[PDB]
C-alpha cells in the first residue's frame, strides 16, 4: 500500500535515471525520484502512534515482514533528509550518467534497512547498500575500493553465518517473534553469536580492530556522494547494534556476568568504541589530504554512539540515538561543503588551496554552523549530542571510560581547527583567482541541513519528546525548550539568548568607530620585515609534528600493514594450493583417487 | 528585566574584578623578583588605552566574529557558575557546560587570530591547540572524580552538599582530582609552566601576535573573564562558597578570597618556573596528573 | 554436465536414505563439497588466463550446490535446485562474453582482454552484469538462491561447511573486481570492433537474470513442487507403480 | 580468615575468581614475570638471588 512504494522509490529512481539520458532532465526528474521518501514518511508519521504499521510480499518463499516502528522511523526520516542533501547536490559533480543508478539504489538500501523488521528483508537491502556503495567508490584507486568490497563482505556474510546458527538453534526465522523465545530462554553458543555480530557490524562502523576500509572508501569518490556514505550508511551499523539490543539484552547479560554497573557485553563494545575515538581523532591530525582527513572525522563520532549504545539499559540508546542523528545531520553538510570546495577548485592537497573563504561566503557561512555544530557549542547540535553522551556515562559509574569520550571532544576539536586553518584562512595561492561562488543546487541542501541543526540545537525538544515516548517509558521529562534529566537539565531557551545577548554586549564593547581601516594580508608581521606575495607564510605541511612524535611508537604499529600482510598470506596461499593439488602430472589424480577410496574403506 | 540588571551585576562586576585579579597577579610577579611594578589597577590603564585609538586592522570578516565570540562564550561560561547566591540561574550549571565553555574562549581568541595570517599566528595557534588537547585527558578525570562522589550535576547541588556537610579539597578520593585540577589551571589560564599558548618571547606572542587597538582590549576582556570564570569554578566545586545584604556581601567577600586562594598558588608555581615545550607539555600531561587524576577516579568509584 | 552428474548422485543418495552407513556417505560428501568451494574458488586468485578465471569459477558454484544436495531432506534441496537452474544461465553468460573475446581479439590472455570498456560494446557489460551475480550482490538472482544454500546449511551440518562456502565468496568477491576493474577503468584504445550480432541476444539472456532477480516467486513455486522428486521416495515410488 | 565473602559481596567478580583474589593474584603473576627475569641479567651472587 504506502509501505513498500518508498522502497522501490529509490530503486526505480536508479532505474529510470540510466535510460533519460538524452537531455539535461537526468537531474531534475532523478533527484525528486528520491524525494519523494520525505513525503511518504511524513504522510504515515502521525499513523505511528496507532496500531503499528506493516507488510508481508511473501517473496521468494520468504516473509519479508517490514514495519515502522517507533524508532526505525527516526532512522528513516534521517535516511531521506541527509540521502536528500547529498542528492540534490549529487546533481552537480557527477561528470558521468552512470552515477545515478548506484547513488540512489544505496538510499534504498538505507531504507531497507531501517524499515527492516524481518532479516530477510534486512540482509537483503544490507547487501544492496554495500554492493551500491562499492560500485560508487569502484571508479578509480581499485585497491581502495576492493579493500571496503572484503571487508564488508565479510561483514554481511559473518551475518548470515550468525543468522544461520540463531535459524538453527530456534527453528523460526521470523525477527518479531526471535526477541520472544530469547525472552523465553532468559530464565556457551552465544558468546560467538555476540561477538560474530559485533564483527557483522564493525564492518560498517570505526572499531579500531576493522575500520582500515574508513581512510580509503570515505577517501577518493564523488564527495558529493559521501554525505550519505557516512550520514546514513554508517547509520546502519548503529542500527545493528541497537537491533541486537532489541533481540537480547537480558539474555547476553546472564550468559556473561557485568564486570561494573554497565554490562560486559557493553562495556567490552563501548571500550572498542572509545578506542575508536581516541584514534579517530589522533589519526585526523596528521593525514594531509582534504577527504582522509574527515574519514577519521566520520569514524570519530560513530565511537560516541557506540559509548552511548554501550553500556546503560535506560537512557544510554535514548542518548546514543540523539547524538546518531545529531552527527550524521551535521556531517552529511561537512561533506557537501567538502564537495563543494572540491569541486569549484582543482586539486585535492592542503598544498593546493588557502585562504578560501572570501570567494565564497556562503560556503564560509554554512559550515561555519557546522564547525558550531562540532565538539560542543550550546546552541548547536553538537553540544546536545557530546552532552548527552557524557551525560549516559556517570550513570551506571564509569570512570575509565569517561575519559577517553572527553579526550575525544577535545581531539574532535582540535582537527576542525586543523581543517579551518590551511584551508580557509591565511593567504590565497595565485591560481585561486579563477574560482567562482557556490551554485544553488549544493546551497539548497546547505540551507536544508543548516535550518535543520538550528532547529535541533537550540531546542531538544521535539526529536528528544519524539524519541522519549512510545519507546523505553520516559527517561526524560522533556518539554519543547528545555530536556528535564534526571539530575541535569540543559535548558536551550536561556542558553541560547545568553550566548545573543552576551554577544550584544560584547558587540556594545566593539562597534564604537574610532578608525576601523582594512588593511592587505600580504603586508603582515613577519617579525617585523617586508614580506611580499611568493612567500609561503600560512603553514600547510603535517600542522602536528610535535603531536606526531610525541606518540611516535604508538602510530609504529598500524592496522593499515597487518591486513594487508594476511590478505597477501591469503593470496600466496592461493598460489601455492593452485600448484599442489592441480599438477599436471596425471598419476597425481590417480593417488587422489585412490586416496578417497582408501577413506571410503576406512567408513 | 530584572534579570537582565542582574545579568549586567554579574558582567560589571567579573569585569572590575577580574581586571583587578590580573592587576593582583601583576602585582605579586613583580614582588616575586624584587620590583615594586605596577600599581594595583593598572589593566583597567591598559583596557582604557586600548579602546583609544584611531586605526585599525580587520584582516578579514571573521577576523572581528571570532573573538567577539571569544568574548560571548567566555561571558556565557561566568552566568551559569554560581557567583554566590546573586545567580541569574541556579538550575543548571552542569560540569561539563562549564568545563567546555573554558575550552571556547581559546577557539574564538585563535580561530579570529588564525583570519589574519602569520606563520607566528600558525606556530602559536599549533602550539595552543596541544595543550587543549593534552588537558583534557586529566580534566576529564577530575570532572569525573567529582561526579561520582556527588551524583548530582546541577551546580545548586552541589555547593549545597558542600555547606551542609564537609569541605570538598579534603576526602582524598576528591583532592587527588583537585591536584590535577591546581596543574591543570596554570594551562587553563595561560600562566608560566604551561604558558605556551602565551609565549612572549621564544616566539613573538604566538596567537595574539598582531591584533591591534580595539582587538588587544577585547582580548584583555576576555582574558580576564577566562581567569575569573576557571577559578570560581574551581572555587564553587571544590572549595564551595554558599554564604540580607550583610550576608551576602560577605558571602561574595569570603567567595573573594577563595578566589584569590588558589590564584595565589597558580602565581608562586607560574614565575619560578620556566616555559615549556609543547612536545613536552604533550607528554606531561599524560604521565604524572592523569595518574594522580586516574586514582582519584578509581577511588571515586 | 556438471548439473547431471550432481543430480543424479543426489538422486540415488536420496534413494538410499533408511540404511545404516549413509550417514557418514553424506557427512563426507558434505566435506568434499565444501573443500571444493575454497580450492576452486581460491585457485582463480592469481589466475592469468581469463577462461581459467571462470572455469575455476563454474566449479566453486556447483561444489555449493553440493552442499545442499545431500545435507538433509527439505529447505535447500528444492533450494539446492533452485541454484542448478540458476546458475546454468549465468555461466551461459561467462562463456558467452570469453567465446566472443577469444574469437574476435584473439585468444584469452588479460593482455588481449583488458580494454574493453570504450573498445568493446555491451558484451562487456554482460560480463559485467554476469561477474555481478557470482557473489550476488544486488537483486539478482544467484544472490536468492545463494541465501537459500546457506540457510540450507543451518539444521544439521553447521557453521564449520558454512564458513569455507561462504569464505569462498569473499575470495570471489576478489578475483572478478581484478576483471572488471581492467577491462573497463583501465582501457586507453578506442577501436570500435562492431559485434552486433550477439549485442541483442545475450541481452536478452542478460535481461532474463533482471526478472528472475526481482521476482523470483514467480520461480520459486516451481521447485518446491520439483523438489518432490528428491525429497522423498514413497510418493516417488506410488507415483511409478 | 577474617573475610572472604563479604570482600565479595562489595567487589563483584570479574569472573568465577573473586576480583579481589584476581587483583592480588595478577599482581602475584607480574610478580613472577619481573622476579624471574629480573633474575637473568644481574650479575652478582645475591642480587641473582634476590629475584
Amino acid at each position: 500500500n504506502e509501505l513498500p512504494i518508498i522502497l522501490l522509490s529509490p530503486l526505480i529512481g536508479g532505474a529510470l535515471a540510466w535510460l533519460i539520458r538524452v537531455k539535461g532532465i537526468r537531474e531534475a526528474i532523478g533527484v525528486v525520484s528520491s524525494a519523494i521518501p520525505l513525503y511518504f514518511l511524513i504522510k504515515l508519521y502521525p499513523a505511528l502512534e496507532g496500531e503499528p504499521i506493516r507488510y508481508s510480499l511473501n517473496v521468494g518463499g520468504f516473509e519479508l515482514t517490514l514495519a515502522l516502528s517507533h524508532i526505525s522511523w527516526i532512522f528513516a526520516m534521517i535516511a531521506a533528509v541527509v540521502g536528500l542533501s547529498a542528492v540534490l547536490g549529487l546533481v552537480s559533480t557527477a561528470k558521468d550518467s552512470n552515477e545515478w543508478l548506484f547513488a540512489l539504489m544505496s538510499l534504498a538500501g538505507a531504507l531497507g534497512v531501517f524499515l527492516a523488521n524481518d532479516f530477510v528483508v534486512f540482509f537483503l537491502s544490507w547487501e544492496i547498500m554495500t554492493f551500491a556503495s562499492f560500485m560508487m567508490v569502484f571508479k578509480y584507486n581499485r585497491h581502495a575500493s576492493l579493500k571496503y568490497f572484503v571487508l564488508s563482505i565479510a561483514g554481511a556474510y559473518a551475518m548470515l553465518l550468525a543468522i544461520g546458527i540463531i535459524y538453527a538453534k530456534t527453528g523460526s526465522l521470523s525477527f518479531p517473534e526471535i526477541s520472544a523465545i530469547f525472552r523465553q530462554d532468559a530464565m556457551t553458543e552465544t558468546l560467538l553469536i555476540y561477538a560474530l555480530f559485533l564483527v557483522a557490524f564493525g564492518v560498517k562502523a570505526g572499531m579500531f580492530p576493522l575500520h582500515v576500509w574508513a581512510p580509503d572508501a570515505y577517501s577518493e569518490t564523488n564527495q558529493s556522494y559521501t554525505a550519505m556514505f557516512s550520514g546514513v550508511l554508517s547509520k546502519t551499523g548503529v542500527y545493528g547494534f541497537f537491533l541486537l539490543y532489541l533481540l537480547m539484552y537480558g539474555k547476553l547479560a546472564i550468559t556473561l556476568g557485568n564486570v561494573r554497573s554497565a554490562p560486559t557485553f557493553g562495556y567490552i563494545i563501548a571500550f572498542l568504541g572509545g578506542l575508536t575515538i581516541m584514534v579517530g581523532g589522533i589519526l585526523a591530525a596528521l593525514q594531509e589530504d582534504i577527504r582522509k582527513l574527515f574519514a577519521y572525522s566520520s569514524i570519530s563520532q560513530i565511537g560516541y554512539i557506540l559509548i552511548g549504545l554501550g553500556i546503560g539499559t535506560p537512557l544510554g540508546i535514548a542518548a546514543a540515538t540523539y547524538h546518531a542523528i545529531s552527527h550524521a545531520l551535521f556531517k552529511g553538510l561537512f561533506f557537501l561543503i567538502v564537495a563543494t570546495i572540491i569541486y569549484r577548485t582543482g586539486k585535492t592537497e592542503f598544498k593546493d588551496y588557502g585562504g578560501l573563504a572570501e570567494k565564497m561566503p556562503i560556503t564560509f557561512a554554512m559550515a561555519f554552523v557546522a564547525i558550531l555544530s562540532l565538539a560542543g557549542i550550546p546552541p548547536m547540535a553538537g553540544f546536545a549530542s557530546k552532552w548527552l553522551i557524557f551525560e549516559a556515562v556517570i550513570s551506571r559509574n564509569l570512570p575509565i571510560l569517561g575519559a577517553m569520550v572527553f579526550f575525544g571532544s577535545a581531539i574532535g576539536f582540535v582537527y576542525l581547527i586543523r581543517f579551518t586553518y590551511a584551508v580557509w584562512f591565511g593567504q590565497r595561492p595565485s591560481d585561486l583567482e579563477d574560482v567562482k561562488d557556490a551554485p544553488l543546487p549544493l546551497a539548497i541542501g546547505m540551507g536544508i541541513l543548516a535550518i535543520l541543526n538550528v532547529i535541533f540545537g537550540v531546542a531538544p525538544g521535539l526529536v528528544a519528546r519524539e524519541l522519549n515516548k512510545l519507546f523505553s517509558n520516559p527517561p526524560i521529562g522533556g518539554t519543547i525548550w528545555e530536556l528535564d534529566l534526571g539530575f541535569g537539565r540543559y535548558n536551550g531557551l536561556l542558553l541560547s539568548i545568553w550566548l545573543v545577548i552576551g554577544l550584544i554586549i560584547a558587540a556594545i564593547l566593539y562597534f564604537m568607530g574610532a578608525g576601523v581601516r582594512k588593511v592587505p594580508v600580504t603586508d603582515t608581521y613577519q617579525s617585523g620585515n617586508p614580506v611580499t606575495m611568493e612567500y609561503n607564510l600560512t603553514i600547510r605541511r603535517n600542522f602536528f609534528l610535535p603531536l606526531k612524535e610525541a606518540m611516535a611508537f604508538w602510530l609504529k604499529m598500524s592496522f593499515d600493514r597487518l591486513y594487508h600482510d594476511i590478505w597477501k598470506a591469503i593470496e600466496e596461499l592461493a598460489d601455492l594450493a593452485r600448484s599442489y593439488v592441480y599438477n599436471g602430472n596425471i598419476q597425481a589424480y590417480a593417488w587422489y583417487l585412490a586416496i578417497i577410496l582408501l577413506i571410503l574403506v576406512a567408513m | 528585566i530584572g534579570v537582565f540588571l542582574r545579568a549586567l551585576l554579574i558582567i560589571i562586576y567579573a569585569t572590575f574584578v577580574g581586571f583587578i585579579f590580573m592587576g593582583i597577579i601583576r602585582k605579586v610577579t613583580a614582588r616575586i623578583h624584587r620590583r615594586i611594578g605596577p600599581p594595583i589597577y593598572q589593566p583597567i590603564i591598559d583596557t582604557l588605552k586600548f579602546f583609544g585609538k584611531k586605526e585599525n586592522i580587520t584582516h578579514g570578516l571573521i577576523y572581528d566574529f571570532g573573538i567577539i565570540y571569544a568574548v560571548g562564550a567566555t561571558i556565557l561560561a561566568l552566568m551559569f557558575i554560581p557567583l554566590g547566591p546573586i545567580s541569574v540561574l541556579r538550575a543548571y550549571g552542569d560540569l561539563i557546560l562549564v568545563t567546555f565553555l573554558l575550552e571556547i574562549p581559546m577557539l574564538g581568541i585563535m580561530f579570529a587570530a588564525m583570519s589574519s595570517g602569520n606563520p607566528y599566528a600558525g606556530i602559536g595557534a599549533q602550539r595552543a591547540l596541544l595543550t587543549l588537547l593534552a588537558i583534557q585527558v586529566p580534566l576529564g578525570l577530575a570532572i569525573i572524580a567529582v561526579a561520582e562522589y556527588y551524583g548530582t550535576f546541577s551546580t545548586y547541588e552541589i555547593v549545597m552538599a558542600q555547606q551542609k556537610m564537609g569541605w570538598s579539597i579534603f576526602h582524598l578520593p576528591l583532592l587527588l582530582a583537585a591536584i590535577a585540577y591546581d596543574i591543570v589551571l596554570q594551562a587553563m589560564f595561560g600562566k608560566e609552566p604551561f604558558d605556551i599558548m602565551i609565549a612572549p618571547g621564544e616566539i613573538s606572542l604566538g596567537p595574539m601576535v598582531e591584533f591591534g587597538g580595539k582587538h588587544m582590549g577585547m582580548l584583555q576582556i576576555q582574558h580576564a573573564m577566562a581567569l575569573f570564570a576557571e577559578t570560581l569554578f574551581f572555587s564553587n566545586i571544590f572549595l564551595g562558597g554558599g554564604v540580607p545584604l550583610l550576608n551576602t556581601l560577605a558571602s561574595l567577600a569570603v567567595l573573594l578570597v577563595k578566589q584569590i586562594a588558589v590564584l595565589l598558588i597558580a602565581i608562586f608555581v607560574g614565575a619560578i618556573f620556566p616555559r615549556f615545550t609543547i612536545d613536552q607539555a604533550a607528554k606531561f600531561y599524560w604521565k604524572w596528573p592523569t595518574i594522580i587524576a586516574a586514582i582519584g577516579a578509581i577511588m571515586a568509584s | 554436465v556438471v548439473k547431471a552428474g550432481l543430480y543424479a548422485m543426489a538422486r540415488i543418495l536420496y534413494l538410499f536414505k533408511d540404511v545404516s552407513g549413509w550417514s557418514s556417505l553424506t557427512k563426507l560428501l558434505i566435506a568434499m563439497a565444501t573443500l571444493t568451494v575454497v580450492f576452486a574458488e581460491l585457485s582463480a586468485l592469481r589466475q592469468k588466463n581469463v577462461k581459467r578465471m571462470i572455469a575455476y569459477s563454474s566449479i566453486g558454484q556447483v561444489g555449493l550446490i553440493a552442499l545442499a544436495l545431500s545435507l538433509g531432506t527439505q529447505e535447500g534441496v528444492s533450494a539446492g535446485v533452485f541454484h542448478m537452474l540458476n546458475h546454468a544461465i549465468v555461466k551461459t553468460m561467462m562463456f558467452m562474453a570469453i567465446g566472443y573475446v577469444g574469437i574476435t581479439l584473439g585468444g584469452t590472455m588479460i593482455e588481449n582482454f583488458e580494454g574493453l570498456g570504450k573498445r568493446m560494446p555491451l558484451t562487456s557489460l554482460s560480463l559485467t552484469i554476469g561477474g555481478i551475480a557470482t557473489v550476488g550482490v544486488p537483486l539478482f538472482n544467484v544472490f536468492w538462491s545463494k541465501l537459500r544454500i546457506i540457510l540450507a546449511a543451518a539444521h544439521e551440518g553447521n557453521l564449520w561447511p558454512v564458513a569455507l562456502v561462504l569464505f569462498a565468496s569473499v575470495v570471489e568477491a576478489v578475483y572478478y573486481f581484478r576483471l572488471i576493474h581492467t577491462m573497463w577503468f583501465k582501457g586507453k584504445s578506442g577501436e570500435r570492433i562492431p559485434e552486433g550480432a550477439i549485442a541483442i541476444v545475450l541481452l536478452l539472456l542478460a535481461m532474463l537474470i533482471i526478472v528472475i532477480g526481482v521476482y523470483p516467486t514467480p520461480f520459486w513455486n516451481l521447485v518446491t513442487k520439483a523438489g518432490s522428486d528428491i525429497v522423498e521416495v514413497s510418493k516417488y515410488v506410488a507415483n511409478v507403480l
